[PDB]
Order: C-alpha cells, then structure tokens, then sequence
C-alpha cells in the first residue's frame, strides 16, 4: 500500500485477519506454529523495510552520504573537485665549497629531514655563496603510453596511488616525433574537428580518467603516436619546523655535500583534499552553476574554488549596487561590487589576490570589478542565567567560551558552512538555537550589546567572545 | 505484481494443496504491499516523465525552493523541469 | 564450537553497490562480447522462471544466476525471455580470479603501467 | 551511507536458530523439510533484495548496459 | 564451611587395608568375596551420602528442578504457576428428530472421537432445530475425604494425575446434608477469624492438597463430615476444528441419535505447562505485583499506571506545602495535597478517582491526603517574520498550532512523558526549541504575552495556542 | 552465604577507587593548559588511572585529583525472544568492577536504562532491569 513505516504489530494483524478470512485455515484450524512463523517473517520484512529505506537514502545525492554515490552524482553533473596544494617554506642556503655555483639552476630536487620531496619554484641565487629561496613540497611523476588501436574517444586511466598526491597535470601528444602540449576544455566546449582538446573526470571508485575527441568534435590522436602524462604531486600541507637542514638528492646529491641549506621559516601555505560533504555541496552548487560563468553566484563559486584559504566572499551585481546607491551611475554600469574575508589575509591583500585572479582569468568580457574592504561589526553577548551545580563553574565558562568561539567566532565556519560562495550572517534566533542545543543552562537570557544588522555587502558581524559577559549561576537541583 | 508466481518450482499436487496456496497468496500479498511500491518508484525515477510526486519535489527541493515555480500543474512539473534543465545552455537570453 | 556460516562465491561479497555495479558492468561487456572463450548456447523454454537452471546443468553451481540475469536483462522471472537468444558463459575460474583480485587489490583495475 | 545484508547461508543459520525457540518445532532442523522451506524464503528474499539492488544500479547514467536502459 | 568424603576406590582401599588387621581374615582380600561385600557397603553408603547431598541441594530455591520441588517453592512463596487452560469456543447444535429437546442444559459432557470431554457452559436453545452453546474441553473429577482428626492444618492430598491436571478446584464441605463452599485463600490480613476455609499445600511427591486450619485461621470440619473435591481437569491446549460430529453419552446417550453436535466455530488458543526454570523465575519475581507503596512518588506512579489518559499526577507533602508557602502552617501537619490533570476528566473527577484508589490501596499510617486544585495558567506567543514563498501561511499556521497543542498545549503529554507520576513545567526555551525543531521559520522573532509563571506544584501552565499571534509573511523582494 | 543472600535478594558493595592528588607541568608550549575530560594515565606501578574532571593548567601548571579507574565494555545483540532477558558476567571483570551502565540500542536509538530491584515500580514498558549475584 504505502512506503510509510509500518509496525510489527500492524503486520502481525494484517497477517492474522488475512489468515482468518482465508478459508484454508478454516478447514485446518490448530496452526499455532504460523504464529511464530508470522513473528519471524515480521522481523524479516522489518529488516527488508530498513533495506528499502537505505535504498531511498542512496537513491538521492542529498540523502546519500557515501563518497562513492556522491562522486557518481558529481560525475553525472560533470563536476570534479580540487587537488591539494604544496606547502612552501622559506630557506637559506650557504654553500660550503667554492666550486658550488652561486646560481642554482631551475627545479633542483631536495629531500627534507622528515623524508619528503621538495622542489624549488625558481632559480636560486647566492650572494657570495649565501642565498634565500622559497621551496614547496613538490615531486614529479610521469607515465608514457603508445596508441595501438583506433577507438573513438581515446581514454586514459590513472591510479589512486598517484592521484592521492597529484596536484598538477600535463598532457603531451607526441605524434611521429612532434610533441604538443594539449589543452583541455570541459565537456568538449569550443572543440572543433581537430582541436587539441581532452576532458578529465573522476570516477566513483576514485579513478581518474581522460577522454579525447571523435574527430567530429575534438582531434583524434593518430595511431602509433604516444601520450605523456606529467604529474606534479604533493602531499598537501606538509608543515616542518624551521631551523633544520636540508639534504639535496638525485642529481643534486653531487652538490649536497658541497652546499649547506638551512630552513628559516616553518613550511606553510599548504592545502589538503576537501571533504566528502563539501564535495557533495559543491556538486549541487555546480549543478546550479550549469557549467557557465554568467552570474555573481557563479563568479563567487569559481573564485572560492580557485582561491583556497579565504574565509568567505561576497559580490553584488550592477543592478544591486545601483539599487543600493539610489542612482543610475554610468560609472557603476558594468561594475560589480566585490568583497571578502580571510582568516589570515588583510582586506588589501584579498583585493590584490582577487585583482590578480581576474587579470590572469580571461573568462570575462568588459567585466569591471570594484572591491571594497569588509568591515567587521563585533558585538557583545551577555548570557545571564542559572545552570546545574554539578559541574565546575570555571569549566562551564571555559566550555561556553570555546563553543561560542567555534560557532560564531570572528573566523568561524558558520559564515561559510557550504563553501560555494553563499556568505551568511549570524542571527539572534541562530544564537539562541545554538545555546539551547547546548542545553546546559536551565534558564537563561541573552543581551545583544551593540548588536548591529549587516548590510550584506561588506559588513562583518561577529561575536566578541572575549568581552562577552557570563552571569552564570547554579540552578538548585 | 505476480500471479500464481509460486506455480513453477512446485509439484502440481502441492500446488493444488489447500495450505500451500494460502501461504503463497499471503506472501504474494505481503510483497505486493511492502516491497513493490519501491520498485514502482525506482522505475518512475528511471524516466523523467514517470517520476512519482515525492521524487519530483525531492529533486525540486534538493537544490532549493528558489529555483522552481510554484505550480499546481503536476503533469507539467516533469516537462517544466526538463526545460529548466535543458535551458542552461541558452539561458542568457 | 568454532563455527561461522559463510561462502566464498557471492559476487555481492563486496558490500559496495557501486563496486558491484561496475563488476556487473565489465562482466556484461565480456558476455555480450563475442569472445571465443565464451559458451555458445541458446535459451530453454523453462528458463523463464529458472535462468540459473542452465547454470546448474552445465556447472552445478547457482552462482551464475546473476550472470545470466544481467545477460538477459530480465525484469522478472514471471516474464519470459525469447527461446533461442545467444547466450555466452566464460570459465568460472576466470570470474573467481577477477573478483579475487578486485577484493584484495582491485585498485588500479583499468591498467597498471609501472610501479 | 551504505546498505548491507547477511549472506544466504548466514540468514539460513540465524533463521533456524530463531525458529528453534519453541521446543515442539525446534528440532525439525536438519531435515529436508526445514531446508526446503528455508531455501524458499531465501530465494524470495534474494530476488527482492538483489533485484532492488540492480534497479538502483541501473538508476545511474553510466551503469546502463541494457539497450532499453 | 564444607563437607568432603573420599571416593569409591579409595574407601574400598582403606576398608580392605583396615580389615587386613587380623591375620586370620586379612588375606581374603583380592577375592570376589571381599569385593562383593565391599561393593555392597560402598553402594549403600553411596546412596545415603549423595542422596543427602541431593536433598540439601534441592533445599535451595533456584536449585529446584523437579515439578514437585518447584511447586513446593511456589507454595512457600504463596504463588501458583500458570496452569494449562483449555481452549473455549462456540459449537453448532442441530436436531435430527422431533424427539430432540429444544433446551440443552449446561453441565453435560460431549465425547469426541478421542473421547475428550467437552463441557457445556450455557443453555442451548434449538431455533428450528438449530442451537448453540459454549463448549470447552473440560471434565469434573469428584473425590471425597472424611475428617480423620481435628489436627490444625490437617493435610488432605490428591493423586499424581489430579495434581497434574488440576486446572480448577472446588471444595464443598458437606455436613449431614448441609454443604458449604470453601476456597483457597492466601495473603491473610485483619485480626480475628479472617475466614472459615482451608489453605493450599504441596508435597514433593508431586502432590497437591489442602490444609484444614484451626482457631481464627479457618475452622476444622466435624469428624465424619465429608469434604467433596470437584476438580476441573483438561488436557492442556485444545484444538477444535470445524467439521466434526460429537457423541453425547450418559444422560444424552439416548439423545445422541436425536441431537447432532456439529463443529462450526473453530476452538483453539489453549494453554499448556511452561518450562520449570521460567515457572520458578515467575514465582520468585511475581512479588513485585504486591501494591507495596511506600512514598508519595509511589502513590503518584501507581495512580498514573492505574488510570490511563492522565496528563500528569503529582503530590506535595507537608514540607512541599511549607516551602511553597514560605512560612509555617498550623494546618499543613501530616497533610499531603495531590494535584493532577486529565484532559477527559475534571478536577472533581480526578479527586474522586484518587480517593477511590486510596480506598482500593489500604497502605497508609498517620498521614492525611487531600486533593489540590489545579490552576490553568495560559500564555500567548507572538511570532513575527516572513517565510519562503514556497510555503503556505495558512497551512504552516495550522501545522504549528497542531504541533504546539500536541507537545506543549493544554492537552499535551509533556507533563508526564514517561508515565512515572511526574509533572514537568513548560518553559519558554522548550517551546521555542520545539518550534525550531519544527523548522518552519526563515526569519522570525518571538515574544511571550501574559507569561503566567507556575510554581510547578499545582498550577497548570500551558501555551495558549488558539490565541497565539502569528504575524507570518513571505520573504519577498 | 551467597546462595542465601540471593534468596534474600541482597547483594554487596563494590570496591571503590583510590584517589591521589597530583601536579602537572607541561614541558612543551603546544600542550593545552586545559586537559580534556577523562584522559587516561598509567602509574609507575603499572596501574590505570583516570581523571575525574577537566584539568586546568595555570600557565602550564595545574593540580588535579586522579583515581585508579579503568574502562571495560561488552556489547551483545538480541537474537531470540525469551521472557526475562538475561545477561551474565565474568569474575575476571567483576573482581574489579565498580560502576555499571546499561544501554539499550534499539534500531539505532540508545537509551540508558534504569534499575529498580525486584521490579519495583516497574510498569508494562518500564526501562527497568534487576542485577544480582550468583553463588559461583
């Protein structure tokens, strides 16, 4: 009849009136074994219904919480995540021998004391044998294959062993000795008949794959040619304490014993792989994004995807800014308001990252962007009430302060819990709901000292946890 | 959704038996009432037009209620979403 | 006593529906491939209810039931499949080996190039 | 998340041990009576379970192998 | 402490070595003479020893395994195990001739194909030769006893079969043509001659019987007076399928051809004898159902468990009234005020049922109990804000009102959720948390109007759902 | 004596942990000044000890009382239907047991059940259980 959850007694009932209305037991009365048989099949059907509920949960990406199902849905959406980035530190180099050149050539390998591969991002220069350089945890892999048969949509597969550390990909097609670095456009967009184009994708078993053209749309590599996959890999945010020496290896091992390298800065600015839930959320928001850079939500989503580390971003369109300003400003025409907050970068820094990002991104047409600094709006909270006397008041106060900092702190994830460009603010209802979810106090009251309502453009309202007031008492039990 | 389905791996005498038809048709009724509607909903989910209501508004509100039209033409909901999804390539106009 | 019930035949030994899915994917690829190391035999009239009956006669094991079910694409055994359809079965040990590899080290699956 | 269910021989084993509750019918175990009824219930639950599994599998775009799918 | 005795081969060995003392009989050892006499003495001592051991083992409550042992334990615990009860039901009665009397009385037997006696309990009225009467597999076995002596708690036991199938018992003390009925009564209370009846008894010979008491515990029947024991016996669970014909006998033997008895209504669902260990456990734990009430909380719990549909029940003793009042009361001396709410009952009804239960449970000393009025304290909630346009304001209002009346309304179950005899005050935080869990809010703000605070003793605080203000709008442009 | 006591429906008292007073001085800056609740510890005489509360360090220095406490857990799954569901324990753990906690997880919902002796104040569906000794 229905998919509503039944009850075992209801099933036993339906069975028993079915039995009694059936005439065969009427001719054969005295089957008290069918009683516990009905019981057993009732638990069987209950387990079956639980399985059906699991089927419903897995039949929807929103309801399914499995990495595999989420990846399958994301690939249907034709969306893929972001790779982890290397962590870079700042090091000093003092050669111990005169024969060592003061100019270290580009991309010399290095090993760390914690046995991690590191690579220079540029040419190191020694000022009379003394120099300084930034080096990140970077390593090299390469796979070469040769085409042997002719299939439309040439396909290449990768192994998780290397995709777990992959950060950057390079595709070379060597046809009859001529090697060309091919470009990639997703979903074969702007792909002509013979376009050097390929599409890369995930696969629910965490596989990585790439597909080539049909000749009609996308160039088909010829038979007998070779394909080269260069993979710049990293282990993520590998952080190491400063003040330790570095050992060159491989071809650099010759100068390893001739040159001394000592780090001066802890290795920072590394990112790791993003979580399953955030991948699911970005998958839904990319389904909204519709594989096109058109609107401000898409802009924010792309920018947050391309710039890790920012707390949140906000942007407003030409019409929105003009409505705010109350004028039909021609200067504001084709001008997009932007702003953002970063837990570690200033507003000017954020503005210059975003300006550089828009500069090196050519996916725009006469699109002018105006940045304004994000203005913080701290406010205090006075929580007054009585609590259970069984816990130490100091411990309760510390726990409350930690929870408030975690939830509605200056750099709290609450502002961007979805990481898809949807910046949200704090609400009095939200605060009271959070504290009720805590539920430690029996009765309580919140005073919102210097409470303000954000404009939504750049105002950054957050709780002043350290100046917050805790009129905590013990409620009689 | 099965008629006399227990009529194939059963000897004919036990098929015409009194209680075996009782057990067979009771379990056929039980499966009809508590396994099959899941099969019907999954088969509806197979087709964009066949999807049951619950599935339709489920797919609707997975993204959010701000991306849809509050219409009572439930038969049109499948095509309306079909156009809403195939327009993404021409929705700058 | 020390006793546990289990059997090392179930393709569904892998608890992931998605993994089971690509497993049935490539077995279908091979089955409806015209490879010579496949069996060459048509349909039997009584296979409508019992597709695995042929599996029992030519192998003595019912583990091939899902194989033939995916080969025929049956919605239910209540409905029948046309008698005379081309049916192909690979050597069972080959499936045993592939699943053994896939549930110990079924990681690369597609192609291993170099360590 | 994910769904699981115990194997055929398992479900047979816990089914027989739970039907072994009543002393007046506990001991039909070991007989072809209980084994036939047990294989019947196991075949029907196997059909419903695995065919639902196949339906949810075919529900995906890249998993479709049937011409109709 | 503990007891020990050496084994058989041992005792044989030391016995033969000690009999080896006299040289004239010492060397008979090794012969079948000494071995036979030795095995004889060892077997007799084995009997006495380990049968004393078995006796002391059975002397314990949980060690009883014999039916007689466990029934003796139950008799000592003043409990009787659940005996088998025959299935009872309806049977059709048709007349095969005009000579068949239209009236068939109760107290007639019916003979099955297995001569299972089917007692009738009603009067069968043949309507046009068709009649019905209640029929169940039972028999009445009649024995008698003559007063041998005027011994206090004189023992009168029955046979093994009677003890086995004694489903029901009837004791008729007949003196010189005057018959009275005596029953088995336990749980003796109140001074003087409580009753003039017998008491139960069991003997480990698997026998059940009665004890004739003296003094104020019963009375002894005079010597020569008869005691008739009519035992309602059966075979346990009885299966009666429709489609059979009976064979009335005795006074109805000549009626068998005149009256046909046809099974039309199936009769099953009889009971049998359950396992020894579970009978022992039931006997040893049945004392929980004893009306042992020792505190006001126990009173409230028992009233809650005895009267279904109570919103809540709670008592408040002299100390509770004292702390309510904040000052000494000359009247609040050993006085306990009991309050409560029932949606289907008024305060007068609640007091009436409370008093009735007080009479039904005679467990009190030097404390008076009165009923306290329950004062309703409704309060309104004004929610103000806007929702998404996807929602319907009227439907949301209806759902919220329904949920609030269900959870925190005037007829909610929140007062005593666990049905243990407790009253829980409705809190503003609780109500707002309930509505947040309901989650039909997008941006709203709540105010409480006419917050009538309740002391928690007898005042009935509840949300005024009907008069609640719902300024619900749509989160429009 | 235990048999007679169980007939009386009486049980004894478990041994209690011995608690001492300790000082804590972190040797590294990364160590938090607030030690979370119930952090494990071993003594020099190889005995498990457990904090009864959250330890706080005043600039890396704190003091706390810690008792000889350890943790065990057993999980079982109901497979058949018997009246008066029964669970048995081993002396290996009862020789050191001090506190008991009973959780019933039904279809993923875990409830801490209360215990009332001899089923006192036990309703039809009361989350109640009775614990007892056994002469062995």
């Amino acid at each position: 009849m229905s998919k509503t959850t039944p009850t075992k007694d209801s099933i036993r009932a339906e069975f028993e009136e079915l039995v009694e209305k059936d005439s065969f037991w009427s001719k054969f009365v005295g089957s008290q074994f069918v009683s516990m048989l009905t019981l057993f099949i009732t638990q069987i059907v209950y387990r079956c219904f639980q399985y059906a509920d699991a089927a419903l949960a897995e039949g929807f990406i929103s309801t399914a919480t499995r990495r595999s199902s989420i990846l399958a849905a994301a690939e249907t959406n034709s969306y893929v995540g972001t790779k982890p980035t290397p962590s870079s530190g700042m090091i000093e180099i003092t050669a111990t021998s005169e024969d060592a050149p003061a100019v270290i050539p580009k991309n010399m390998p290095l090993i760390s004391d914690d046995q991690y591969p590191y690579m220079t991002m540029d040419v190191c220069r020694l000022v009379d044998g003394t120099g300084t350089v930034e080096v990140a945890q970077l390593e090299i892999q390469e796979v070469t294959y040769t085409v042997t048969a002719a299939k439309e949509f040439l396909e290449v597969v990768l192994s998780k062993a290397l995709t777990a550390v992959c950060y950057k990909l390079e595709v070379f097609v060597t046809t009859d000795g001529k090697t060309t670095q091919w470009s990639s456009s997703t979903m074969f967009r702007l792909a002509g008949s013979k376009s050097q184009v390929y599409v890369e994708f995930y696969k629910p078993s965490e596989q990585l794959g790439v597909r080539f053209g049909d000749g009609l749309i996308g160039q088909i590599p010829p038979e007998g040619s070779t394909i080269t996959l260069k993979v710049w890999c990293t282990n993520g945010d590998i952080t190491l304490v400063a003040g330790q020496n570095l050992t060159p290896v491989d071809s650099a091992a010759n100068l390893a014993n001739l040159i001394s390298v000592k780090t001066t800065t802890p290795i920072t600015a590394g990112t790791d792989a993003e979580t399953t839930e955030i991948t699911r959320n970005r998958a839904q928001y990319y389904l909204a994004y519709d594989d096109q850079v058109v609107w401000g939500g898409d802009y924010t989503y792309f920018l947050v995807r391309n710039i890790p580390g920012l707390s949140w971003v906000k942007a407003w369109g030409e019409g929105q800014q003009e409505k705010l300003d109350g004028a039909y400003n021609v200067q504001n025409i084709n001008k997009i308001f932007i702003s953002g907050w970063h837990p570690n970068k200033s507003q000017s820094e954020l503005e210059e990252m975003i300006l550089a990002a828009f500069k090196k991104v050519p996916n725009e047409l006469n699109k002018k962007f105006s940045y304004k600094e994000v203005r913080k709006l701290p406010f205090k909270i006075t929580i007054t009430g009585r609590i259970s006397a069984s816990l130490t008041i100091e411990n309760v106060t510390d726990e409350l302060k930690s929870a408030l900092e975690t939830k509605f702190g200056r750099d709290s994830t609450f502002f961007d819990p979805n990481r898809v460009g949807k910046y949200i603010l704090i609400k009095k209802k939200d605060v009271w709901a959070f504290i009720e979810t805590l539920g430690y106090f029996r009765d309580f009251y919140l005073e919102f000292v210097e409470w303000n309502e954000s404009n939504g453009f750049y105002d950054f309202v957050y709780l002043d946890t350290e100046n917050s007031t805790f009129n905590i008492s013990y409620e009689e039990e | 959704m099965q008629r006399s389905w227990f009529n194939h791996r059963l000897t004919s005498a036990k098929q015409k038996s009194l209680l075996y038809k009782s057990l067979a048709d009771l379990v056929q009724s039980m499966m009809d009432t508590f396994v099959d509607p899941w099969l019907e909903r999954i088969t509806n989910r197979k087709s964009i037009f066949s999807m049951s209501k619950e599935d339709l508004e489920t797919r609707t509100n997975e993204l959010g209620q701000f991306f849809t039209i509050r219409t009572s033409n439930s038969s049109s909901v499948p095509m309306l979403l079909q156009q809403r999804l195939d327009e993404i390539h021409f929705k700058g106009t | 006593t020390r006793q546990y019930p289990l059997s090392r035949y179930d393709d569904r030994n892998i608890a992931d529906p998605i993994l089971r899915a690509e497993l049935r994917k490539e077995v279908m690829l091979m089955c409806e491939s015209n490879d010579k190391n496949l069996t060459i035999y048509y349909v039997l009239p009584d296979e409508q209810y019992r597709p695995d009956l042929l599996a029992y006669r030519m192998w003595g094991i019912a583990e091939l039931r899902w194989v033939v079910t995916l080969a025929a694409g049956l919605e239910d055994e209540s409905q029948g499949m046309t008698v005379g359809k081309k049916l192909k079965l690979p050597p069972a040990t080959w499936i045993r080996e592939m699943i053994r590899h896939f549930q110990y080290d079924g990681q690369v699956i597609g192609t291993l190039s170099i360590a």
